[PDB]
């Protein structure tokens, strides 16, 4: 019965920097609002409750502040493991979850590792082939990737699959991969990924040809 | 240390019932209302309501009103969530806490055909060199519904692994993961995918070698 | 068990 407007959606800051989040409630909650931290893969995380209380083991660069309908909740002193989504909670009267906050850290950019894969022996005799690069370790996550096969530009059959940003570095990654038959994939000889990023000013490109193995 | 141990991942038909247990330790069970939260894939956490643990009685939030039902073991501080006349859009992660928090448990509700994955390995073509570091793939195609686990050398190595998300291809699964290695220590030192899909019941390992 | 919220730990 009472609605959660949460603010932002999304946010990217830098490491070392401090962040606030808004939750605004349809009607007084009395303080009684918590944040909650969430990773994918785990359980969530209670960090404050109460508006402002620090759940025990929490450090105090998380905290909370608000009453009546506005609450804020802020992080400093950013660090990795940090990346997470983040959710208000009002519990005055039933429980209501705002929509969420999720939060990258704006590393320092970082060029990806490019590899080019061809089709493994397995696939191809079984009439598939799927040529596939893996562009890895980069930030930040816009990036573009273009196939071309023997010099010509490919769109067709194009499947790519970003990572959520790594706790281990604030990078991503993406998988790319250029999918044809065995019969097509043996009529052409050379298979290129070209990837586009803020990183470089021509595109890193990789490379393999059939006629050379 | 409190700990909130979920049960494991569930493939479930619509129209089927599933029970999912909550077991807790560490603090004690009857002292503290356990809450159920429902995540959705790609949408955010959702309140189901909650289960008193000293007298059993159970409170819902109005869309889980119905097929929903909370339960207690108090002997074995156990708290269950039973879902009746099971539909698709159940499909979801489902956890369980208050303060502290399960790990969730996955809940996929599918009338559709269970397909094992082709699994390919993926290493660098004959003529490149990687450099200080050489980076393996496996390639795993075809298979529904999800999910798989993708291992390398049985977990043994982690710190270097890239697990893609899959996509809908055909409408069938394809994902793919790499590892990352120093040049040196590859083919030498073996690295092998293994990808298990319980679904179809299958574990398949593909041994990573030189072209 | 309660309405309750925080503190445990």
């Amino acid at each position: 019965d009472i609605q959660m407007i949460q603010s932002p959606s999304s946010l990217s800051a830098s490491l070392g920097g401090k962040v606030t989040i808004t939750c605004k409630a349809s009607q007084d909650i009395n303080k009684y609002i918590a944040w909650f931290q969430h990773k994918p893969g785990k359980g969530p995380t209670l960090l404050i409750y109460y508006t402002s209380t620090l759940q025990p083991g929490i450090p105090s660069r998380f905290s909370g502040s608000g009453s009546g309908r506005h609450y804020s909740f802020s992080i400093s002193n950013l660090e990795p493991e940090d990346i997470a989504t983040y959710y208000c909670l009002q519990y005055d009267n039933l429980r209501t979850f705002g929509g969420g906050t999720k939060l990258e850290i704006k590393r320092a950019d970082a060029a990806p590792t490019v590899s080019i894969f061809p089709p493994s022996s397995e696939q191809l005799t079984s009439g598939g082939a799927s040529v596939v690069c893996f562009l890895n370790n980069f930030y930040p996550k816009d990036i573009n990737v273009k196939w071309k096969i023997d010099g010509s530009e490919r769109q067709n059959g194009v499947l790519n699959s970003w990572t959520d940003q790594d706790s281990k570095d604030s990078t991503y990654s993406m998988s790319s991969t250029l999918t044809l038959t065995k019969d097509e994939y043996e009529r052409h000889n050379s298979y290129t990924c070209e990837a586009t990023h803020k990183t470089s000013t021509s595109p890193i490109v990789k490379s393999f040809n059939r006629n050379e193995c | 240390q409190i700990q909130l141990v979920q049960s494991g991942p569930e493939l479930k038909k619509p129209g089927e019932t599933v029970k999912i247990s909550c077991k807790a330790s560490g603090y004690t069970f009857t002292d503290y209302s356990m809450h159920w939260v429902k995540q959705a894939p790609g949408k955010g956490l959702k309140w189901m309501g909650w289960i008193n643990t000293a007298t059993g009685e159970p409170t819902y939030a109005d869309d889980f009103k119905g097929r929903f039902a909370f339960s207690l073991e108090t002997s074995a501080s156990t708290a269950y969530l039973q879902i009746n006349n099971l539909k698709n859009e159940d499909t979801a992660t489902y956890f369980c806490g208050r303060d502290y928090w399960g790990q969730g448990t996955t809940l996929t509700v599918s009338s559709a055909k269970t397909t094992p994955p082709s699994v390919y390995p993926l290493a660098p073509g004959c003529g490149d060199t990687t450099g200080s570091s050489v980076t393996l793939g496996c390639l795993v195609k075809g298979y529904f519904p999800e999910s798989v686990t993708v291992t390398w050398n049985s977990g043994s190595l982690s710190s270097s692994v890239h697990t893609f998300p899959a996509l809908l291809q055909s409408g069938l699964y394809t994902m793919s993961s790499s590892v990352t290695v120093p040049s040196s220590t590859w083919p030498s030192q073996t690295v092998t995918c293994s990808v298990a899909h319980p679904a179809s019941s299958t574990t398949v390992d593909k041994k990573l070698e030189p072209s | 068990s309660g309405r309750g919220k925080g503190g445990k730990g």
